[PDB]
C-alpha cells in the first residue's frame, strides 16, 4: 500500500 | 460507525456538565481522525485533529483515539448552550477517500428554574381571523410530539434565551387552516403536564 | 552535481548449454544519473527484442537496470552488452564470457 | 477566513437542464473534495481529487462529474440534475496537514417545473393577552409559509435593528404538503420580551425573511409575480389596551 | 526472518519534452510486486508478481490514485528545487523517494523510512526515532518547517508502524509460497592462469534467494582483501541472485587458498578449495 502523500511539498 | 454501539440519534448534557461522544470504526487500517462541529444549516467547522493513539487538548475538547477497541471520541469540558450541534468525525481510505461516520446531535439542556407550562391563542396583526397557539414554559423532561391530524402543523421545541432576564424558555408552535380547530386540543397528542395553564383564549 | 559511471555485467541466466535456450542478461549498476542506453549484441549486430526491468535504485541513491532477452548459445555466436551513459567518453563494450 | 469559495450560494433548476458549481481556492492546496449531506444519510463524499489531474469518485458519485485542470479549482458537474440532487453540497480543501477545510455551502434544489416555487408569506402574532397576565412575558410569533423551495432565512428587527436576545427559530422548515411531490414549506419563530415592552406603542416590531428564489435570467410567463429573490416582512406594534 | 516492503520512486525532468518522466516500483524483500509509470499506456499501477493480482478492483483503483497524486507532488517538488538553487529551466534533474518498513523474525515493526534525494544527493529525511527530520541544507530546511508545521512525521510514523507493517504482513501471507522461500547458493569454483606464475581462482554462487549472500576468501585461514575482485550481487532474472568473488593467487599454491559462503539458507556456511585433482 501507498502512504497518501499529498501536499507534502518542499 | 455502524455496529453494536452505534451512535443513535441525539445526546444532551446538563448545562455544565462533561460531554462524552464515544465512536467505533470498523475499518482497522483507519489512522488520521478529524472532528468537526456544524451547526444546523451552517458549513462543518473543524475543531481538532488526531494522528495517532491517545488523547489531544485544545481548551475544553478533548480527542481521545485508542486504536485497539478501535474506539474515536471526543470530550466536551463545561458544556455551554453554545456547543448545541451535530458533532462529525471522518478517516481517511486506503484511496483517501475521507469518510463520516454517524454523527451526533448534541443538544446542552439547560434547567428550567420556573417551569410555568401553557397553551397560548395569538392573534395574527394584520388579518386577525388567523391565530397560532403556543404551548410554552415547559421542562426539559416534556416531548412536543407531532400531530395526529395531517391538517395540523406541529413545530419541534426550541429554547429562547433572554439574555438580561436570567431567563430561558422552552416553547412549540401550532397551527392550522381547519375551522373548528382549537388551541385547547392542538397539542392532544402530546404528553404534556396535568398542570398546564389552559386559559379561555381571550384574554387576560 | 554528483554523477557516477555504470557497472557493467553481461551474463546467463543459467549455465550456458550449447544448443539450449536460455536468457542473456546484461545488468548495469551503481550509475547516475539514469539515462542509459544499453544493447544486447549478436556478432556485432543489435538484438531487436530486448526488455528490460523497470527503473529502480539502491540504498545509496544510484540506479539498476536488468536489459534481457532469450538466447540459445552455440560454440561460435559471440555476444556482448554495449552500454553508453553521460559519464562516459565512449560506450563501453563488454564481452560475454562463460567463465565471467 | 482562508477558506474555498462555492458558487452560487443558492440555485434552483429544473430537471435536465446541465448546470455546474464552481469550487476555487487560492491556498495552494492539493486536495480538493465535493460532499453532499441529506437527513438521515450524513455527509457524504461525491468525487475527490489529491492533486493536478487526479480524479476519483467517493461513495456518491453518481450524476456528477469532476475535472482538475488547475490547482485552484475543482467544478462539480450535472450533466443532467435529477431530483434526487436536491441537496447541501459542500465543497472541501486541504494542504499538508491533510486536515479538510469546508466551503460555507451551495443548497441546490432541482425542481420538476419552475411554476412550483414561490415566496414566502409571512404573519406576525401578536402576544397573548392571557400570557402577559400569567408571566408577565409577552411572545410574538412570525410564521412564514407558502414558500418553495426552503431557501429561508428569519430574522427579528425591533425598533429599526435587528435583535437576537429572546429569539429562537426552528432549526427545520415543515413540509405543507407531506404528500405531494414538490410541497410547499412552512417555518416558524418567536421573538420573546416583557409585558412592559411589548406594552408600548412606541416600540415597532417586524419579522423579516430572505427569500432565494429565480434569477434575472430564468423565464417566466404567468399571472403571477416572478418568484425572485426577495425579502418579505410582517410587522406588529405594541398595545397599550 | 525479517522482510521489508519499500517504494522506490523517481522523477526526471527533460525540459522541452513533455511533463518530467515518473517511476515507481514496489518490492517485498528483493522481490517486485508493482510498478507505475508515467509514460505507460495504461495510466495505471500495475501488478508485478502473481501473487499481488489476488487483490481485487478496488485495491488497483486506491493504489492508482495515490501514485498519480503523488507524481504530481513530486512534479511539483522539482518545480520547487528549480526555484530554491536558482538552477535554469533548461537542465534536467532528477528526485527520488524511498520509502517502507522492515519487519522482524515474529512480524513486529522494526524499522521506518521516508527519505528523497535530489540529483542523487540527500535532500531530506525521517530519522531513524521517527519523530523528526534531517535536512541536508538550508534549502531542505524550509521544507522541514513546512513538514514540522503539518506533522508529516507523526503522520508519516502512524502510516510506517500501521498500514505499511499491515501491507507487509498480508503481502507475506498471500505470497507464502514464494516469499517465505530460501532457495540456498549453488556453488563451484573456476581456474584462471592469466601467467604462469600466478593463477585466478573465481568462486561462485548461483539461483540463491534472497539477495543477501558473502563470499570471503581465506589462504591459510586467513581474511584475504589482496587480489579479491568482488562483483555485484546480480539477478538471474527469475528471481534468484548470482555473485562471485575471485583470488589472484600464485600458481601451485590452489589448495591452500578457500572461499567462504553465508547465505540465510546455508544453516551451515560453506567450505570451498579446489579439491579434485587439477590445478
Amino acid at each position: 500500500r501507498f502512504p497518501l502523500t499529498f501536499g507534502w511539498c518542499f | 460507525q455502524k455496529e453494536v454501539e452505534q451512535n443513535s440519534g441525539p445526546l444532551s448534557v446538563p448545562e455544565g456538565a462533561i460531554a462524552s461522544l464515544n465512536c467505533t470504526y470498523s475499518d482497522r487500517g483507519s489512522q488520521s481522525f478529524f472532528w468537526y462541529r456544524q451547526y444546523s444549516g451552517k458549513s462543518p467547522e473543524l475543531i481538532m485533529s488526531i494522528y495517532s493513539n491517545g488523547d489531544k487538548e485544545d481548551g475544553r475538547f478533548t480527542a481521545q483515539l485508542n486504536k485497539a477497541s478501535q474506539y474515536v471520541s471526543l470530550l466536551i469540558r463545561d458544556s455551554q448552550p453554545s456547543d448545541s450541534a451535530t458533532y462529525l468525525w471522518g478517516t481517511y481510505n486506503q484511496g483517501g477517500k475521507l469518510i463520516f461516520g454517524q454523527g451526533t446531535e448534541l443538544s446542552v439542556k439547560p434547567n428550567i428554574q420556573n417551569p410555568d407550562p401553557a397553551v397560548y391563542q395569538l392573534r395574527d396583526s394584520k388579518s386577525s381571523d388567523k391565530s397560532v397557539c403556543l404551548f410554552t414554559d415547559f421542562d426539559s423532561q416534556t416531548n412536543v410530539s407531532q400531530s395526529k391530524d395531517s391538517d395540523v402543523y406541529i413545530t419541534d421545541k426550541c429554547v429562547l434565551d433572554m439574555r438580561s432576564m436570567d431567563f430561558k424558555s422552552n416553547s412549540a408552535v401550532a397551527w392550522s387552516n381547519k375551522s373548528d380547530f382549537a388551541c385547547a386540543n392542538a397539542f392532544n397528542n402530546s404528553i404534556i403536564p396535568e398542570d398546564t395553564f389552559f386559559p379561555s383564549p381571550e384574554s387576560s | 552535481m554528483i554523477q557516477r559511471t555504470p557497472k557493467i555485467q553481461v551474463y546467463s541466466r543459467h549455465p550456458a548449454e550449447n544448443g539450449k535456450s536460455n536468457f542473456l542478461n546484461c545488468y548495469v549498476s551503481g550509475f547516475h544519473p539514469s539515462d542509459i542506453e544499453v544493447d544486447l549484441l549478436k556478432n556485432g549486430e543489435r538484438i531487436e527484442k530486448v526488455e528490460h526491468s523497470d527503473l529502480s535504485f539502491s540504498k545509496d541513491w544510484s540506479f539498476y537496470l536488468l536489459y534481457y532477452t532469450e538466447f540459445t548459445p552455440t560454440e561460435k555466436d559471440e555476444y556482448a552488452c554495449r552500454v553508453n551513459h553521460v559519464t562516459l567518453s565512449q560506450p563501453k563494450i563488454v564481452k560475454w564470457d562463460r567463465d565471467m | 477566513e482562508a477558506q474555498v469559495t462555492q458558487n452560487p450560494r443558492y440555485l434552483i433548476t429544473v430537471t435536465g437542464k446541465k448546470l455546474t458549481v464552481t469550487c476555487s481556492q487560492n491556498m495552494n492546496h492539493e486536495y480538493m473534495s465535493w460532499y453532499r449531506q441529506d437527513p438521515g444519510l450524513g455527509l457524504r463524499q461525491i468525487y475527490y481529487s489529491m492533486n493536478v489531474e487526479v480524479t476519483d469518485k467517493g461513495d456518491v458519485p453518481e450524476g456528477y462529474k469532476v475535472s482538475r485542470k488547475e490547482k485552484r479549482n475543482f467544478p462539480l458537474i450535472l450533466e443532467s440534475p435529477s431530483p434526487n440532487q436536491t441537496s447541501l453540497y459542500f465543497c472541501a480543501s486541504s494542504g499538508a496537514s491533510h486536515e479538510q477545510y469546508f466551503g460555507p455551502g451551495t443548497r441546490l434544489t432541482v425542481t420538476e417545473d419552475l411554476k412550483n416555487v414561490f415566496p414566502p408569506e409571512v404573519a406576525v402574532f401578536e402576544p397573548s393577552e392571557a400570557e402577559i397576565s400569567h408571566t408577565q412575558k409577552a411572545t410574538l410569533v412570525c410564521l412564514a409559509t407558502g414558500f418553495y423551495p426552503d431557501h429561508v432565512e428569519l430574522s427579528w428587527w425591533v425598533n429599526g435593528k435587528e435583535v437576537h436576545s429572546g429569539v429562537c427559530t426552528d432549526p427545520q422548515p415543515l413540509k405543507e404538503q407531506p404528500a405531494l411531490n414538490d410541497s410547499r414549506y412552512a417555518l416558524s419563530s418567536r421573538l420573546r420580551v416583557s409585558a412592559t415592552f411589548w406594552q408600548n406603542p412606541r416600540n415597532h416590531f417586524r419579522c423579516q425573511v430572505q427569500f432565494y428564489g429565480l434569477s434575472e435570467n430564468d423565464e417566466w410567463t404567468q399571472d403571477r409575480a416572478k418568484p425572485v429573490t426577495q425579502i418579505v416582512s410582517a410587522e406588529a406594534w405594541g398595545r397599550a389596551d | 526472518g525479517s522482510h521489508s516492503m519499500r517504494y522506490f520512486s523517481t522523477s526526471v525532468s527533460r525540459p522541452g519534452r513533455g511533463e518530467p518522466r515518473f517511476i515507481a516500483v514496489g518490492y517485498v524483500d528483493d522481490t517486485q510486486f508493482v510498478r507505475f509509470d508515467s509514460d505507460a499506456a495504461s495510466q495505471r499501477m500495475e501488478p508485478r508478481a502473481p501473487w499481488i493480482e489476488q487483490e481485487g478492483p478496488e485495491y488497483w483503483d486506491e493504489e492508482t490514485g495515490k501514485v498519480k497524486a503523488h507524481s504530481q507532488t513530486d512534479r511539483e517538488n522539482l518545480r520547487i528545487a528549480l526555484r530554491y538553487y536558482n538552477q535554469s529551466e533548461a537542465g534536467s534533474h532528477t528526485l527520488q523517494m524511498m520509502f517502507g518498513c522492515d519487519v522482524g523474525s515474529d512480524g513486529r515493526f522494526l524499522r521506518g523510512y521516508h527519505q528523497y534525494a535530489y540529483d542523487g544527493k540527500d535532500y531530506i529525511a525521517l530519522k531513524e526515532d521517527l519523530r523528526s527530520w534531517t535536512a541536508a541544507d538550508m534549502a531542505a530546511q524550509i521544507t522541514k518547517r513546512k513538514w514540522e508545521a503539518a506533522h508529516v512525521a507523526e503522520q508519516q510514523r502512524a502510516y510506517l508502524e500501521g498500514t505499511c507493517v499491515d501491507g507487509l504482513r498480508r503481502y507475506l501471507e498471500n505470497g507464502k509460497e514464494t516469499l517465505q522461500r530460501t532457495d540456498p547458493p549453488k556453488t563451484h569454483m573456476t581456474h584462471h592462469p592469466i601467467s604462469d606464475h600466478e593463477a585466478t581462482l573465481r568462486c561462485w554462487a548461483l539461483g540463491f534467494y534472497p539477495a543477501e549472500i558473502t563470499l570471503t576468501w581465506q589462504r591459510d585461514g586467513e581474511d584475504q582483501t589482496q587480489d579479491t575482485e568482488l562483483v555485484e550481487t546480480r539477478p538471474a532474472g527469475d528471481g534468484t541472485f548470482q555473485k562471485w568473488a575471485a583470488v589472484v593467487v600464485p600458481s601451485g599454491e590452489e589448495q591452500r587458498y578457500t572461499c567462504h559462503v553465508q547465505h540465510e539458507g546455508l544453516p551451515k556456511p560453506l567450505t570451498l578449495r579446489w579439491g579434485s585433482l587439477g590445478g
